[PDB]
RNA sequence: CCUGCGGCGGCCGCAGGAAGAGGAACGGAGCGAGUCCCCGGGGCGCGAUUCCCUGAGCUGUGGGACGUGCACCCAGGACUCGCUCACACAUG
């Protein structure tokens, strides 16, 4: 998988098909993780998140 | 007596104070009732359900053992079969609708 | 560069090793890929502890997106396996002996190398909680 | 060999630097195993410790001892002892029973020092209570074992919270207090009780059905030891200077009262020999004292182990070993270590 | 100096009322009630309540008991059960707040305990996994009472924290956040069972009851007994009015629905709150949904549940806003103004012409 | 000072004061449907309300699920079809669709419908989608601006053929070059167009139209009609832990964030709020008549596609507007709108039509013989019915 | 018993079996005076509580 | 063999064993797909494999017939095809 | 080591006695219990002061909460009975052979130790009060 | 004629309708009773041999013994059958 990104002042994703910035750090990867439906780590994952306080519940909450 | 046949309740973790924990694996994650008999595959009797504790999906149980049984006997991952009427459905535990 | 790779970190990165560490564990993590001792991967890793294995494992904290390897933390902790964030990806698939990164590898113990196996264990085993 | 003290005990090593590890530290007794392999302690720091039998004995200077187990424990230890039947040939005898503060009586391996068993005694609130003190029964099938105002009997095959009560106390009426010792007649099918109220009890085996009741000491009772006869028996208390013998027969009455300094609110032990004849004790003072039971008992010696309490003393029941621990609770102002000890009271 | 304090420094249920949507700003203002805070001591304590610092002997209904001889009221009510060794808050509802209770006893509760473990563990992280393990909807076996048996039921621990652990006495702190109902007395029971070790719960304080908790507002025994001996001595009320609070603090976390003081004394006779009474209606008010009806000087008239959302109240003209819970307010509080209103003034005149 | 205003708290008398000044309300911050409800134009203020649906927002949880959908970015491994299958599984419905085919490859935003919300998947699917993709070109070019003149040449309403069928036309309405890459000739372009169109195909002719030749390296949708990759966008992970933590913690709060309702996606569309009464009978297929009309927004022309909603804000259904806003103003009966798709289940609001006063005067009218069993006039009809009941049927 | 405490620099309990705080300060019980309704030193607590300007009525207000 | 044939397009550069050229029929008819490409002399070039770019103005690939190479057709040659293999612009626009 | 101590006193811990005074009030009371003539709880102390019963009553200035103690300095007004606070409960109760502490202790007048009760008496009579 | 659902982009089949869109007191409150839900002998004080006790037994900010007295064991919610007060669209 080639496509990179990293986020612009606006808040969207300039894509990129390089591994770094034009202010240095690392690019993300356009696409998401893997899955597979026989996944069994849910408390595993969710354990965690909570922890670092990065679970979606705890960010602010969208504008609707 | 011994019943017809034993439905798998769940499998050996440590034991904890001259009784056995055990982590419950029931097809429909049914629970099982409160002094109901557990029995290894043989149809033996090895003790009864004391506690019953743990989230409602993932939950785990005691067993207050025999008059001859030693908690010291038992190996790790070790199967326990119980009476399948001795359980219930998870469901009467869930809010009602 | 230790210090330069903190800016490219991720949120559940920690415990970080140390710069010094950091070191130690790529030189035990080379030591093990001649002996053959390591497993490499998310596929890998998350079968072979699973299945029994013990060790250390060591994560890499440039990995996103998070979701790849955020379930491995508490794998470990319901086996008491001693894991550690290393900082970039890139450095531990160079020191694991492969072309490309990787997000995880665990190095499993060997009579050929426990003095600096041990020199990395006991001082990842005494790592501070976040 | 055979017990004589005729002449002072010879000196034979104790160990001191272990128990200096805690500040102010202090030993809580010793027991012999009733095999003669090893003796356990009980100290301060809530750690109880077994010392094997010295090995230069039966090989002149004698190194300090090295304790072969430590087996900590994580609150006060209220009482410890051997298993009844123990014997060194057989692992499944060799245990020690334990108990702690709002903790359950723990099993000791004496070989490995792992966690064995646990009884534990509930309330009508099914909340955990500690048992102030523990006895095995003379077959070694059962453990009694006091609390306040009642004993229980857990069957010793059948480790968990089942037990038999027995109430001492039912409607202000028999023996109060926490019950703080246990003795077994070796003749008769009786045990004895001591309280920290006053009094001590008789009681029958089977039942538990009182025997009898009796007063005498002015203080808690702190331990009790049957003659060998099985008809005499003794006893003795905490802030009380007499040590009191009793008899089966003629009962109600001390027959006779012996003499030893008890200032503190301590479990002052003493100890008959296997043939019955002597009779030791310790005290605070730090003079143990040494009676033979064949009238009164008199008094044959006094010696000073150390310049501090020797709140323990027991003896070896082949050999002739006595074996002494000391140490007190010091107390403070506003602004010698203990130890363990062996002597050969062997004849010349 | 009122005029100078910005809206939302306006206290109990009148904080940021600003900001709820106004229908209609027009009303006839009558001299009857008073700000809830300013109650003659006698009604001030009839609609108040405690928030409470259990001592540790006595049982909570033994607690309570002596609260309503201190006091002299004939009723109290306490806000969930603390077993008579357990500290902590307890909220003491007073005569009119006693129909509060139940939103009060269903509340969410948080706990700060020691567990004492039977054996040693390898740390304190162990002991911090497995309370990890018993957060979410657990069960638990609810203890036998009278000889019977009640079923083995679910109970939600929010979230759970290991504070503190001391190795030597094998003793652990944790605070957990809990549904109503749980008893932590058995969580500690299976925390060691999933240890291994066993355990016991060795102590237990009770630092938060729903909207009230031990960091603000919270009073002890001897300040209720020395705050009344102040007013019956010395005719004093400045003690009083700090350990008792006005039952409105109860209720600002609610959605509020002021009223015209024409419809107060209706509701207070078991009339349906109608459109035509309201003044202003907060934002996020939805069907089937638990709210409380207020006057234009802060004082709680009833609990009323929704039968119309906020949008829905602002597109109509008329009808039943909110339908009744509970009334809280005494009849005749007010005096009776209902039947004078446009339309129902040409209801009666055209059935009389 | 903080012991100041506690001192004034408790001294000074406060007051709701009355006041002649307009009520103006503020429903600029007002969830989906219901935002600048204040600025709709108001037929009427009488009606009754019932009491019976929600707020889509705070609808209970498994009717939350079973009228929402889902803003999922689709990993690379499964096809469409079977990761809405998962979905399916997951969240324990009945039925489920989609936005868009994405092929098995393809990753990004795919508008996954959950049962009652599956009727809006026509609408959805027909919804103009833009791409981020890279282009691998077999052979070498001059430079970069050659590559951005081959997406200049394409943009506008090209030739398609499906890849391994007839010629079909699909507008692409804007091309970009983001960048390109000499060394191992890959170029990103981001592209809008119209639903169906075949990227694979664009790909292939930027290779012929070049000269050099080309294929599809990878492909990304990064908008599907409304939704956006930065629009509450979810991973199937999320999806997968917001049900769990909902079976184990009886926390709803990540479903919440996950699935969101159908009426967040037809906020675009223009609102006619109709009467209480009025919406069971949409329901079960009536025409959308004047005497419902509470409420109606600016701009409304014929033949544009509108939302009618009801009073709470929930979606009653998709309609096709027969009168322009100017004429609802002005008019005193007629047809307002006829249904295109109804949205709302049947008898979420109860059954209330024939009880007004022109209905009720029809059927005692048909009672008394005066009219016809299927409500058609006669010889014997009164000249002020006949004349003034213009009857829509015709 | 068991439980002590000590107030953060935001007013906040912060439980521990500890006697001392990380400051060296002493940690107070966590549980109230034992009570009686037999008390009958009320006048007591309130004569010294005044004079030492400690009885609740003399604090800052409470905001509501 | 054809019976008469129309222009279909001129060349335009080549492409990988094929030959790319812009259509230029009269009224934009579109030509069928695996149709006959024939020369001025109606000797076959190849066939239609491809069409694309915008409705008003497109371009089709043509795959080669095996005689015939890519780079020997020279700039703007035009080609030919059968009438009966085209269609109306009115089929595909509407 | 005085001046640590004085971190810890409480609201109501007035007259605290000078650092010498504290000293003479702490050989007072290990002469009057090795006489048997104190009194050392709130339960006991409260019961004699109500028989009016005369004696120097010490109290730790360190006690929390307040209200276990905070009645006795009144009761004492009201008998006209010497009372003074000293830095620590812990040293109160060491000072009558006692390892846990204790908040208040009643110190008899006896002949054994009249000089040195007198002593002490004149001084905490002698002290400013507020 | 409209809608919904299913089958193979229009038709087929099945199902629900045929809809002009009503109602400015509907049908409430507060008590009391019966029945369910809820629902871990102890707590407090005083007296005398300082009533005993710094126990290694929790414990002097409290533990115990004997006299003695005292106050606790509800309040809520739901259902059901009474009594009381209303039957209220909220006065520009």
């Amino acid at each position: 998988m080639f496509l990179q990104y990293y986020l612009n002042e606006q808040g969207d994703r300039v894509y990129t098909l390089k591994k770094f910035d034009p202010m240095g750090q690392q690019t993300c990867s356009a696409h998401p993780a893997r899955f597979s439906p026989d996944d069994k780590y849910s408390r595993h994952r969710i354990t965690i998140k909570k922890r670092f306080k990065v679970l979606m519940t705890q960010q602010p909450r969208p504008v609707l | 007596g011994p019943p017809e046949r034993v439905v798998l309740l769940g499998e050996f973790l440590h034991p904890c104070e001259d009784d056995i924990v055990c982590k419950c694996t029931t097809d429909e994650n049914k629970v099982p009732y409160f002094n109901a008999p557990v029995y290894l595959e043989n149809k033996e009797q090895i003790g009864k359900v004391d506690e019953i504790f743990g989230q409602l999906r993932d939950f785990y149980f005691s067993v207050k053992l025999s008059e001859n049984m030693k908690a010291s006997s038992f190996k790790k991952l070790q199967k326990f079969y119980i009476d399948p009427y001795k359980l219930l459905p998870l469901q009467r535990f869930l809010p009602r609708p | 560069t230790y210090q330069e790779l903190l800016v490219n970190q991720n949120p559940i990165a920690q415990p970080l090793a140390s710069r010094r560490l950091t070191r130690k564990l790529y030189k035990c993590i080379k030591k093990a890929v001649k002996q053959k001792q390591i497993r490499r991967g998310v596929k890998e890793v998350q079968k072979f502890v699973n299945k029994g294995e013990k060790g250390i494992m060591v994560l890499a904290g440039d990995t996103l997106p998070i979701e790849v390897y955020c379930h491995l933390p508490v794998m470990c902790e319901d086996r008491n396996l001693p894991y550690v964030y290393i900082p970039s990806k890139t450095d531990l698939g160079a020191a694991a002996g492969s072309k490309r990164p990787t997000c995880v590898i665990m190095v499993k113990p060997h009579e050929e190398y426990q003095e600096a196996y041990d020199e990395c264990l006991e001082e990842v085993q005494s790592l501070p909680l976040p | 060999w055979n017990y004589s003290f005729s002449q002072l005990p010879r000196f034979l090593s104790g160990s001191w630097s272990e128990f200096s590890t805690q500040p102010e530290n202090f030993l809580k007794g010793c027991k012999w195993a009733p095999d003669g392999s090893c003796i356990l302690t009980n100290s301060a720091d809530n750690i109880l410790r077994i010392y094997n039998l010295p090995p230069e004995l039966y090989h002149v200077e004698y190194a300090e001892m090295v304790p072969v187990l430590r087996m900590v424990e994580g609150d006060t230890i209220y009482d410890y002892c051997w298993y009844s039947l123990m014997s060194s040939a057989q692992p499944d005898t060799s245990y020690v029973a334990s108990s702690s503060r709002e903790n359950p009586i723990h099993i000791w391996d004496a070989f490995t020092g792992e966690l064995r068993a646990s009884f534990r005694a509930y309330n009508h609130l099914d909340e955990l209570t500690a048992a102030h003190s523990l006895c095995f029964s003379p077959d070694g099938s059962q453990l009694f074992c006091g609390f306040n105002r009642t004993v229980r009997v857990f069957s010793t095959a059948r480790p968990g919270r089942d037990c038999e009560v027995r109430a001492t106390f039912a409607k202000k009426q028999g023996q109060s207090g926490i019950i703080s010792c246990i003795a077994f007649s070796p003749a008769q099918p009786l045990y004895a009780c001591g309280s920290y109220g006053r009094s001590l009890g008789l009681y029958a085996w089977d039942d538990g059905s009182p025997l009898a009741l009796l007063g005498g000491h002015q203080g808690g009772i702190t331990h009790l030891c049957f003659h060998p006869d099985g008809n005499r028996f003794f006893s003795g208390a905490r802030k009380d200077a007499e040590l009191l013998c009793w008899d089966l027969r003629q009962s109600g009455y001390p027959l006779w009262s012996l003499g030893r300094e008890v200032t503190t609110n301590q479990r002052i032990y003493f100890d008959l020999d296997p043939t019955g004849q002597f009779l030791v004790s310790g005290s605070t003072s730090g003079a143990v004292s040494v009676w033979d039971t064949d009238g009164k008992p008199e008094p044959v010696l006094s010696f000073l182990p150390q310049k501090d309490c020797t709140n323990g003393v027991s003896l070896h029941p082949s050999l002739p070993l006595l074996a002494t621990a000391s140490g007190q609770r010091v107390f403070p102002e506003p602004t010698l270590e203990c130890r363990l000890q062996l002597w050969w009271c062997g004849g010349a | 100096k009122v005029a100078k304090l910005d809206t939302s420094q306006w206290p109990l249920l009148l904080k940021n009322f600003d900001k709820l949507n106004v229908r209609t700003t027009h009303y006839t203002p009558l001299a009857c009630g008073s700000n809830p805070l300013k109650r003659e001591i006698g009604d001030y304590i009839r609609t108040g309540f405690i928030n409470l610092d259990k001592p540790s002997n006595p049982s909570s209904h033994e607690v309570v008991a002596w609260i309503r001889r201190i006091l002299r009221v004939e009723k109290t009510g306490h806000s969930g059960t603390l077993d008579p060794k357990v500290t902590g808050c307890l909220i003491v509802c007073i005569e009119r707040a006693t129909r509060l209770v139940k939103s009060q006893q269903s509340a969410g509760k948080e706990y700060v305990g020691i567990v004492r473990l039977h054996n040693a563990i390898e740390g304190g992280t162990q002991l911090s996994r497995a309370l990890e393990t018993l957060t979410g909807a657990l069960f638990q076996r609810p203890p036998l009472i009278a000889a019977v048996k009640r079923q083995l039921r679910v109970r939600t621990i929010y979230e759970s924290k290991m504070i503190e652990y001391d190795p030597e006495r094998r003793l652990g702190i944790f605070w957990v956040s809990c549904e109503a109902g749980t008893y932590i007395r058995t969580l500690c029971v299976h925390l060691g069972l999933l240890l291994g070790v066993g355990g016991q719960m060795q102590e237990l304080r009770r630092v938060r009851s729903g909207v009230m908790s031990e960091k603000d507002h919270m009073v002890t025994m001897h300040d209720v007994l020395d705050a009344q001996w102040l007013y019956d001595n010395h005719k004093d009320e400045s003690y009083l009015r700090r350990v008792v609070y006005p039952l409105e603090k109860l209720l600002t976390s609610h959605k509020r629905l002021v009223m015209k003081d024409s419809a107060v004394n209706a509701i207070c006779y078991g009339a349906k709150i109608m459109l035509p009474g309201v003044l202003r209606y907060e934002d996020g008010i939805e069907v089937n949904q638990e709210i409380v009806v207020i006057t234009t000087k802060g004082e709680a008239i009833c609990m009323a549940i929704a039968l119309m959302t906020t949008a829905v109240i602002s597109t109509c003209d008329h009808g039943i806003v909110a339908k009744i819970k509970r009334v809280i307010m005494e009849r005749d509080t007010y005096p009776r103004k209902w039947g004078l209103g446009p339309k129902a003034s040409q209801k009666k005149l055209m059935i009389k012409q």
